[PDB]
């Protein structure tokens, strides 16, 4: 068994790879959310940036939709993870999910 | 104490139980009586799946001992991952016809 | 007998059968924990948005939900084989009564001293006199004394019937050809039922047992009366 | 065309649509003899006449529900079509003899009815103990038409499971083990050992009771030395091994309904459920006499058998436990399937817990042959493998037919059976704690309350019977055709589509080793 | 010997496969209007075995304490399924009933 | 759009319960079914002798 | 002589719920005793006891049965 | 006896789509006739003997 | 304005078993002695009061006047 | 086209007539013996004979002429001939089961003996004796009749085969006139019961594993097996030492240790 | 070779739903009527 | 244990006929012999009309209902004793 | 699961139709055989 | 789309929880400002209006989560259906009372259960707990 933080970093260099492909992003997302935990800002920070390379905004979006999904009846876990990411968030033009209208049922 | 009358398989032998026979003489199984053997599965190095057609179901034992198979249609084409593991697999034309 | 919406067993009419209310008790409290374990964890598992969908470890838990149950299991057996056993120990019987399953009637023998014996009917539902039994009355019932210790041996003339009392925690099967012994002691006077229980064909439903317990002096008339 | 499709079938596929329609047919002559049963006794009196017509209608409920119902719809039905499709096989080993196992059936039913029809019937109890089912006290042909309709059924099993063994072992791809089949493969495999072992022996045993009923041997018979309680063993030596087999393909369905709708990839502790089915079968043979303890066995031998039958709580309970584990996580689809296998863990564990009340032969003395018995069984039958069935036959009709059932018909069907279900068998408890026996047509008046609900219970049980059939007609009438199905890379089952062609898998599927 | 006795006796043990009474009709076995004093296997329009046709005794109380004892010793081929009456005082108070019912 | 229990599913529920209520205690009440409840607490003994 | 007789006594040879063999030994116990005591000459009256164990054990029809058997020369039991 | 088998593998072979419960020619037909017949009729006259055994006429 | 404290984000489903599973226990063995209490202790004290001076021979002599049996007027 | 191993069946109508043929001989059983009558029972042993030549040669049509029985098939009819003979062991289990039962704790009806008072056993050192040792030699001459096959001695093979025939013939007539000899019937109670219903079922063992040996010596007059290729044949000598065993094991229980 | 896909796979038409109404009718009907009518034979006999 | 054998130095055919002429036919030969000798006709029984024996509760479905399959008048009485 | 819309839809209507027939298949033939029971019963 | 026939054998589109990015975009066939848009992505996201990041995330995807996890009405229309058909199977047991059922027997007048009743507590009936236990014999009432 791994550390949190060497379980975090793994996942951070596995979503930074220059030239990750679509295969991949969606392999390592699907992966991902099957865990119990919702993805650390930096793991999620480093999945968007792959979005980015691979100039798919909507994959971005739905990033953001499934760390909410994931933290259940935690309602904190997500406002949590959106403060942290704001800066790259302003910086890659991702909107969220709220400012989309795509949180309405 | 001996004499013969019995015929051979190999005289004797027809239909596609003789074709599985002559076939396992040259080292071939083109009806898929052995398990393939992996190899390292990369994309430079994908597992060769032969097929009559333009695709096949693939099973991946992504580790040894594995209860659960990861089942999926492989394509003609360029080589495709398995959803699980990742390893490669690609189409090959089945020679099969023989 | 039963009476109406009863729930669990008739009243315990000897001591054997006041072990069993107990035994009876010990178990169903286990079967109430288990059943509703059961119930609140599968509750448990399916009012939640969290999921963890990836391979589970499954060799450590597993031991718990093994060996939890194999103590349960234990603690069930060990009070019901101690009541088996009691049933079964050395008794020293005051008097031996048979009786016989017909299709479809009990007949009952007590040879001990004289060749005593009598057929024993349901009675009809259109001859009950007022305040008797529908299904349960019979003409000739066995009358018994109460507070001894008695051999019942149970057999059949015909196909297999089974002779049972629910009071006495009493059933034994009639086979013919075979001769299957019960004992019988009733803690109190009384009129005490049963019916025949096993398929025994047209009238099955109708062949039950009276016994009829009273002090061992009202035992010695009746049988000679009866002679 | 028709008849070399439908009467010569050498196919799986078609075979198992054959057994799904028969096991379906069945189960509507089984409910109304259920019916007949709860009218005799849902008011105080003689509906009907005496014992004998009753039993006769109590006796082929129980034949029709086990042999032409659960056993061909769960074996011949879901094996045949799932068996082949769950490890790419081509078809089953010996697909012509399949197709007798099947046609055995119909003649085997025809037997059965023709008992009821002559002479006053089999009103023998599905046990058929002599002598109250020898030549004296049930003369002429009815008994014997019975233990016909049995030779036929057994044969038909018999080499079923020879058929299911030599499929299941012989036709994996090469690089799959056993250990890496699916667990309703598995569940399939163990009842066709149970099958393949059980049967003879009660073939033994009918003909022997064939044979005293019209060579005049006796082998039942005190008169010539024979023994009826010697038919009881030989009869109960299959009839144990019987109700495992009843539930174990039902286990399997649960264990994939469950894990399914969990969104799993697989079921918790793989190789824990394994060796619980493989533990459960084996210990299905050594407990039979728990069908016997008031028939005047010694002390030890009724201690050994309480031991032994309650020992099988343990790999049973990790089955549940198992199931539980499955669930927890997963994101839950309440689809009715989903419904019918939450429905099965919770009742099939009270039918099992009130069996391991029954497995002490001190308590069984006065619960033997009570209502109690009957309450037992019917939780782990009429709810267990009931509630397996449909919940596989929800769960797969939209492969078997390439159409959609109507999820929200299909929710109000399942609500309807379980209320159903619990009013009739619930009651059944008290009747049977307070000494009410098996297999009669009338009850002292105190049980009037108990039998007036238990039969109350069987008419909302009918009602969601009449409304499945009305579900099976709307999606045959609709006409959805399946788009897209998940979860397929662990559900091979469903990757030829739907319906999936004649042939499937004229092309194995690759296995590496690896 | 005791009629009310072999009253209950025949209810209990007979009455399902015969009545008494004259005109009283035939059930699985013959009508018993007029037994005694009479030859076997004479009651009007019932089948009988030829062991009972044939049998040439007359029904009287001695030939009936025997035959009711065991009825196909005493008619062998008999198709009258009843083992028979054990005790000679049940088997006296049944033929007293008889004697009497069987005649007005 | 509103779907089919978005538009009826109120009144299914309120029907439904509604109609199951009044033909049960109407079957269990007004047709003379024999329920043979419990005596204690409400018959009067009396002699039988 | 040892009377006091409320009913047979347990014996140790047959503890079980199946009795057929208690009522069956007593039988034959008591028709060989009588027997080879005529044979020899002998008493009959020591005989008793076991004549008092099957009857209280054994139903009448099967005393009654192997009495006529015995009297038929088809009783199966050595005597 | 001499080893014909090379003929009746030619035979069973020939391309002619019959099943192989006829593929033996003009014989194959007639057994499987009689048999079938034999079944049927068989059947029938089973159904005939319920329809009968059913009633009582005595 | 002020940041929001990281949450704990981690085996959020196994905490909440750990939490649950101990009151599915307590729960269950909950009910522990109700049935005991309620049913099987009352059932012991029931049988101990009833026999505790129970008198045979008056409780037939009340069935015996009552005209219940066969074999005593 | 296939590229698996395994045969695909042409539609056949043997399973419904073989089928039929069990209603027919199960409804004839019934009419023959409530119904005076033997009608419906020819019938049906008709259909199920027929129905038998079909199917079988159907199988040798399929593999003999065909080519379809590939190592694959092969193997599956292997487990499917093993599973059947476990089965037909569990029948005869049933049996023993019930000889045991009744002979271990004799009834009064018997004279609390065994054999019953009456019964006068048949003496397990006489024919008895010979037939066992007749199974026996059986078993040698047919372990020959293999490895003449598998050495490819076609008269080897077929004079040993023909001695295996012979020998089951003699078994079997000596048991026909063992059953006119024995002054003991079916109807002589429990002990005529077990006794000819177990060797009887037994003899009708061996009345179809000789059969099935016949049909073995006229596929190899026709050289229909190769040396290596001859299922057919290691199915009929599996079930004849099946057939052998169980004769040990009545000779041991039944004749020797029940006399 | 045989017809292949939804609604070809089944030894019953669903070509016309009021057609299959009646013949699912027939089937599922006459299993359910069948033990009626044979309780009705038995008590017709006596 | 071995009997007194030997061999896996070669060819099975030849050992197996090796066996059925030089052990197996004439083991079959001497019990054949042993039987042409300690045969001969056993005296009939003697009939006692014992209960559990020649039971008859149907008649069977041939002959006059009353003859066993392979019934042999010289040593199988009927319940009423030997015929003829 | 997903699917392509009803080829042949069944409106509220004909599914009330095929309830009715389903229902009344069931339960008049039993329903006919049950209230003629006393008829029977004469012996 | 003339993808319909082979398609099973199709990597396809699934909206759920725990499969957050399916193998296949939603939309198959574009039009020329869809095509348009998918360029104009490849630029900076901060130039994409609103309705153009609403239109990317609708080709992709079918329905947000927020769609897919909605609760609904269903279980109303479940319950009361299930409600409806129960009270119909009361009219059943009606008619069956009505025309299937004949007396009650006679044991169940009251007079006869007055008669029973007190029978059943002169022999004690149950005279622990379950029915006698009941009944006060010095008051000569049920116990209250
Ligand atoms: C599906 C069919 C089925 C199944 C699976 C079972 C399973 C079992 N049954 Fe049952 N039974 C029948 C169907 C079946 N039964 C039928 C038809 C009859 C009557 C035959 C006739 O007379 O007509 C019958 C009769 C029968 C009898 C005879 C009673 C009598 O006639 O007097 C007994 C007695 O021991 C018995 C016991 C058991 C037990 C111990 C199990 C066990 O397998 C149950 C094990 C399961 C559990 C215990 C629940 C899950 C476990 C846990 C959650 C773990 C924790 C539990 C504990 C620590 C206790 N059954
Ligand atoms: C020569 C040795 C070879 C044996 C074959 C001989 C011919 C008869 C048929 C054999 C079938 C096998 C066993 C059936 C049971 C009874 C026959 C036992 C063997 C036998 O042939 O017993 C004879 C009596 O046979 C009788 O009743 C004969 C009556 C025949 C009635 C057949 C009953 C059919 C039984 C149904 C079988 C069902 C099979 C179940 C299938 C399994 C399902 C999975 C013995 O003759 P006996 O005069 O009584 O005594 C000799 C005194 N001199
Ligand atoms: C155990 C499960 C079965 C539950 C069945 C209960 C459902 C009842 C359904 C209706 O059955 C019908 O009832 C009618 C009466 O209501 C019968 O007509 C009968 O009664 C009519 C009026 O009294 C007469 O007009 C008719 O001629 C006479 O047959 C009619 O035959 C019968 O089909
Ligand atoms: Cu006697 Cu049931
Ligand atoms: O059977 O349990
Ligand atoms: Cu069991
Ligand atoms: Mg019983
Ligand atoms: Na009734
Ligand atoms: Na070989
Ligand atoms: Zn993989």
């Amino acid at each position: 068994h791994e550390t949190d933080e060497e379980f975090d970093a793994r996942w951070v260099t596995y979503f930074n790879k220059p030239d990750i492909d679509a295969w991949e992003l969606r392999k390592g997302m699907n992966t991902l959310v099957g865990y119990d935990l919702v993805p650390e800002p930096k793991i999620i920070d480093a999945a968007l940036r792959a979005c980015r390379r691979l100039n798919d905004f909507a994959s971005a979006v739905r990033i953001l939709e499934v760390v909410k999904d994931k933290a259940g009846p935690h309602k904190e876990i997500y406002p949590y993870v959106i403060q942290e990411l704001r800066p790259t968030l302003n910086e890659l033009g991702i909107s969220t999910p709220e400012e989309l209208g795509l949180d309405k049922v | 104490a001996s004499g013969g009358g019995v015929p051979t398989d190999e005289e004797q032998a027809t239909g596609l139980e003789r074709e599985v026979m002559l076939a396992a003489r040259k080292g071939q199984d083109p009806y898929n009586i052995l398990a393939p053997k992996a190899t390292s599965g990369t994309k430079e190095d994908p597992n060769l799946v032969p097929s009559i057609t333009n695709k096949r179901i693939v099973g991946c034992i992504c580790e040894e001992d594995n209860s659960t198979v990861i089942w999926f249609w492989l394509h003609k084409g360029e080589a495709q991952r398995c959803p699980s593991c990742g390893t490669h697999y690609k189409l090959v034309p089945h020679q099969l016809a023989h | 007998m039963a009476y109406p919406m009863q729930l669990g067993f008739q009243d315990a009419t000897s001591p054997i059968m006041e072990e069993l209310l107990h035994f009876h008790d010990h178990t169903l409290m286990i079967v109430f924990l288990i059943s509703s374990l059961v119930l609140y964890i599968i509750s448990l598992m399916l009012t939640t948005k969290l999921t963890h969908t990836s391979t589970m470890d499954a060799q450590e838990v597993e031991t718990i939900w093994t060996i939890l149950p194999a103590i349960i299991l234990i603690l069930i057996a060990l009070p019901s084989l101690r009541i088996l056993y009691m049933m079964d120990e050395i008794n020293n019987p005051s008097l031996t009564v048979k009786t016989m399953g017909h299709q479809w009637y009990w007949s009952y023998e007590y040879t001990d001293y004289e060749d005593l014996s009598f057929d024993s009917y349901m009675i009809p539902t259109s001859e009950l006199k007022p305040g008797e039994l529908r299904l349960l009355e019979v003409d000739n019932r066995v009358v018994l004394p109460m507070e001894m210790t008695i051999r019942m041996l149970v057999s059949s003339e015909d196909v297999l019937h089974s002779w049972a009392v629910p009071s006495l925690g009493l059933k034994t099967d009639a086979i013919p050809g075979r001769l299957n012994q019960t004992t019988l002691m009733s803690s109190r006077p009384g009129l005490y039922y049963g019916q025949c229980s096993e398929i025994c064909g047209s009238n099955h439903s109708f062949m039950p047992i009276v016994l009829e317990l009273v002090p061992l002096k009202y035992f010695e008339k009746w049988s000679a009366s009866m002679l | 065309m028709f008849i070399n499709r439908w009467l010569f079938s050498t196919n799986h596929k078609d075979i198992g649509t054959l057994y799904l329609l028969f096991g379906a047919w069945a189960g509507m002559v089984g409910t109304a003899l259920s019916l007949l049963i709860r009218a005799e006794l849902g008011q105080p009196g003689t509906l009907l006449g005496d014992d004998q017509i009753y039993n006769v209608v109590v006796t082929a409920h129980a034949f029709v529900m086990i042999f032409f119902m659960v056993m061909p719809i769960m074996i011949g039905g879901f094996g045949n079509w799932l068996v082949p499709l769950m490890i790419g096989a081509p078809d089953m080993a010996f697909p012509r003899m399949n197709n007798m196992s099947f046609w055995l059936l119909p003649p085997s039913f025809l037997l059965l009815l023709a008992s009821s029809m002559v002479e006053a019937g089999a009103g023998t109890g599905w046990t058929v103990y002599p002598p109250l089912a020898g030549n004296l006290a049930h003369a002429g042909a009815s008994v014997d038409l019975t233990i016909f309709s049995l030779h036929l059924a057994g044969v038909s099993s018999i080499l079923g499971a020879i058929n299911f063994i030599t499929t299941i072992i012989n036709m994996k791809p090469p690089a799959m083990s056993q250990y890496q089949t699916p667990l309703f493969v598995w569940s399939v495999m163990i009842t066709a050992v149970l099958l393949l072992l059980s049967l003879p022996v009660l073939a033994a045993g009918i003909t022997m009771l064939l044979t005293d009923r019209n060579l005049n041997t006796t082998f039942f018979d005190p008169a010539g030395g024979g023994d009826p309680i010697l038919y009881q063993h030989l009869f109960w030596f299959f009839g144990h091994p019987e109700v495992y087999i009843l539930i174990l393909p039902g286990f399997g369905m649960i264990s994939h309904i469950v894990t399914y709708y969990s969104g799993k990839k697989e079921p918790f502790g793989y190789m824990g459920m394994v060796w619980a089915m493989m533990s459960i079968g084996f210990l299905g043979f050594i407990v039979w006499a728990h069908h016997m303890f008031t028939v005047g066995m010694d002390v030890d031998t009724r201690a050994y058998f309480t031991s032994a039958t309650m020992i099988i709580a343990i790999p049973t309970g990790v089955k549940v436990f198992s199931w539980l584990a499955t669930l927890h996580g997963g994101n839950i689809k309440w689809s009715p399937a989903m419904m019918w296998a939450l429905g099965f863990i919770f009742l099939f564990t009270v039918g099992g817990l009130t069996g391991i009340v029954l497995a002490n032969s001190s308590l069984d003395i006065v619960l033997h042959d009570t209502y109690y018995v009957v309450a037992h069984f019917h939780y782990v039958l009429s709810m267990g493998a009931v509630f397996a069935i449909m919940g596989g036959f929800v769960h797969w009709f939209p492969l078997f037919s390439g159409y959609t059932l109507n999820d929200t018909w299909a929710k109000i069907h399942f609500a309807i059976m379980f209320v159903g279900v619990n009013m009739t068998f619930f009651p059944q408890h008290f009747l049977g704690l307070s000494g009410m026996p098996r297999r009669y047509s009338d009850y002292p008046d105190a049980y009037t309350m108990w039998n007036t609900i238990s039969s109350m219970g069987s008419f909302i049980s009918l009602t969601a019977v009449m409304l499945m059939v009305f579900i099976i007609w709307e999606a045959f009438a609709s006409k959805r055709e399946v788009l897209t199905v998940d979860l397929t890379t662990t559900n091979l089952e469903w990757l030829n589509g739907c319906p999936p062609p004649y042939h499937t898998f004229e092309e194995p599927t690759y296995v590496n080793l690896k | 010997g005791d009629v009310e006795k072999g009253k209950k006796i025949f209810v209990q043990k007979c009455a399902q496969c015969h009545t008494v009474e004259k005109g009283g009709k035939h059930k699985t076995g013959p009508n018993l209007h007029g037994l005694f004093g009479r030859k076997t296997g004479q009651a009007p329009g019932f089948t009988y075995t030829d062991a009972n046709k044939n049998k040439g005794i007359t029904w009287k109380e001695e030939t009936l304490m025997e035959y009711l004892e065991n009825p196909k010793k005493y008619i062998p081929g008999t198709k009258m399924i009843f083992a028979g009456i054990k005790k000679k005082t049940e088997r006296e108070d049944l033929i007293a009933y008889l004697k009497k019912a069987t005649n007005e | 759009a509103p779907d089919f229990h978005d538009k009826y599913g109120n009144a299914v529920l309120a029907s439904g319960a509604t109609f199951c209520v009044a033909v049960w205690v109407y079957m269990a009440t007004q047709i003379g079914i024999e329920w043979n409840p419990s005596p204690v607490g409400r018959v009067t003994p009396k002699e039988w002798r | 002589k040892i009377k006091n007789y409320q009913t047979a006594p347990f014996d140790s040879r047959f503890p079980n719920q199946n009795q057929t063999r208690n009522c069956w030994q007593n039988y034959l116990d008591f028709h060989r005793c009588e027997k080879a005591m005529t044979a020899k000459g002998g008493d009959v009256s020591v005989c008793e006891w076991y004549r008092r164990v099957y009857k209280s054990l054994c139903p009448i029809s099967w005393v009654s049965t192997w009495d006529d058997r015995r009297a038929e020369g088809t009783f199966p039991g050595k005597i | 006896f001499e080893n014909r088998v090379a003929e009746k593998q030619k035979l069973f072979q020939e391309d002619n789509g019959l099943p192989v419960h006829l593929k033996g020619g003009a014989t194959d037909n007639i057994l499987y006739r009689v048999t079938m017949t034999l079944c049927l009729g068989g059947t029938l006259y089973s159904l005939y003997c319920l329809g009968w055994a059913s009633f009582p006429h005595k | 304005s002020t940041a929001l404290a990281k949450p704990q984000m981690r085996g959020l489903l196994a905490r909440r078993l750990r939490f649950h599973i101990v009151g599915a226990f307590m729960v269950s063995l909950g009910f522990a002695t109700f049935y005991k209490f309620a049913v099987a202790e009352k059932r012991k004290k029931a049988y101990a009061d009833f026999y505790r001076n129970y008198d045979s021979m008056k409780d037939f002599e009340e069935m015996r006047k009552a005209g219940i049996f066969q074999s005593a007027k | 086209h296939q590229t698996h191993a395994y045969h695909m069946v042409n539609p056949s109508p043997w399973p419904l007539t073989g089928a039929l043929s069990a209603l027919l001989m199960t409804s004839g059983l019934t009419m023959w013996f409530h119904f005076n009558s033997m009608t419906l029972l020819m019938i049906g042993l008709t259909t199920n004979m027929l129905t038998m030549y079909q199917w079988w040669r159907d199988v040798i049509r399929e593999s003999t002429f065909q080519g379809h029985h590939t190592p694959a098939v092969q193997k599956g009819l292997r487990y499917g001939m093993i599973l059947f003979i476990i089965s037909e062991v569990l029948f005869f289990t049933g049996f023993f089961w019930a000889f045991y039962h009744s002979s271990l704790a004799p009834t009064p009806e018997l004279g609390g003996c065994w054999p019953p008072t009456g019964i006068h056993p048949l003496n397990p050192l006489e024919v008895p004796l010979l037939n066992t040792s007749v199974l026996l030699a059986s078993g040698v001459s047919i372990t020959w009749a293999h490895h003449s096959l598998m050495e490819g001695d076609r008269k080897h093979m077929l004079q040993a085969l023909f001695i295996t025939i012979t020998l089951g013939v003699y078994f079997t007539l000596l048991q026909a006139s063992e059953y006119y000899e024995a002054p003991f019937t079916i109807s002589d109670g429990v002990y005529g019961s077990t006794f000819f219903v177990a060797t009887g079922f037994h003899g009708l063992h061996v009345i179809i594993g000789s059969t099935f040996l016949i049909v073995c010596f006229f596929r190899q007059l026709k050289f229909h097996f190769t040396s290596n290729h001859h299922f057919g044949f290691e199915a009929a000598a599996w079930y004849w030492h099946f057939v052998d065993v169980v004769w040990l094991f009545l000779y041991v229980s039944i004749y020797w240790w029940g006399s | 070779h045989y017809e292949e896909g939804p609604g070809k796979n089944i030894p019953f038409s669903v070509e016309n739903k009021w057609r299959l109404l009646a013949m699912m009718t027939l089937f599922f009907g006459s299993g359910f009527a069948a033990p009626f009518f044979i309780v009705r034979h038995q008590l017709l006999k006596k | 244990a071995s009997a007194a054998k030997g061999d896996h130095g070669g060819t099975g055919a030849r050992t197996w006929r090796f066996l059925t002429f030089g052990l197996a036919l004439p083991s079959v030969a001497l019990c054949t012999l042993n039987s042409w000798l300690h045969s001969g006709h056993r005296e009939r029984p003697a009939f006692i009309p014992y209960h559990h024996l020649r039971i008859r509760t149907k008649p069977f479905s041939w002959g006059d209902g009353n003859h066993t399959f392979f019934h042999n008048p010289r040593v199988n009485p009927l319940p009423t004793g030997y015929e003829k | 699961i997903t699917a392509k819309p009803a080829k042949t839809p069944t409106s509220p209507k004909e599914q009330a139709i095929g309830l009715s027939v389903t229902f009344l298949s069931f339960l008049l033939p039993a329903g006919w055989v049950l209230y003629h029971l006393d008829n029977y019963k004469k012996s | 789309s003339v993808v319909k026939s082979e398609d099973y054998a199709l990597p396809s589109y699934v909206d759920r929880r725990d499969y957050p990015l399916p193998d296949v975009a939603h939309v198959k066939n574009l039009s020329a400002s869809q095509k348009a848009l998918k360029e104009k992505e490849k630029a900076s996201w901060s130039s994409l209006s609103i309705d153009e990041k609403v239109e990317l995330y609708r080709l992709k995807f079918k329905e947000s989560f927020a769609e897919m996890n909605r609760s609904t009405n269903e279980w109303k229309t479940v319950v009361g259906a299930a409600m409806f058909f129960i009270g119909f199977t009361a009219l059943l047991l009606i008619w069956e009372k009505h025309y299937v059922y004949g007396p009650i027997p006679h044991t169940f007048e009251e007079e006869w259960v007055a008669k029973q009743t007190k029978r059943m507590l002169d022999m004690k009936v149950a005279p622990i707990q379950g029915f006698s236990a009941k009944w006060d014999y010095d008051k000569n009432e049920w116990k209250k």
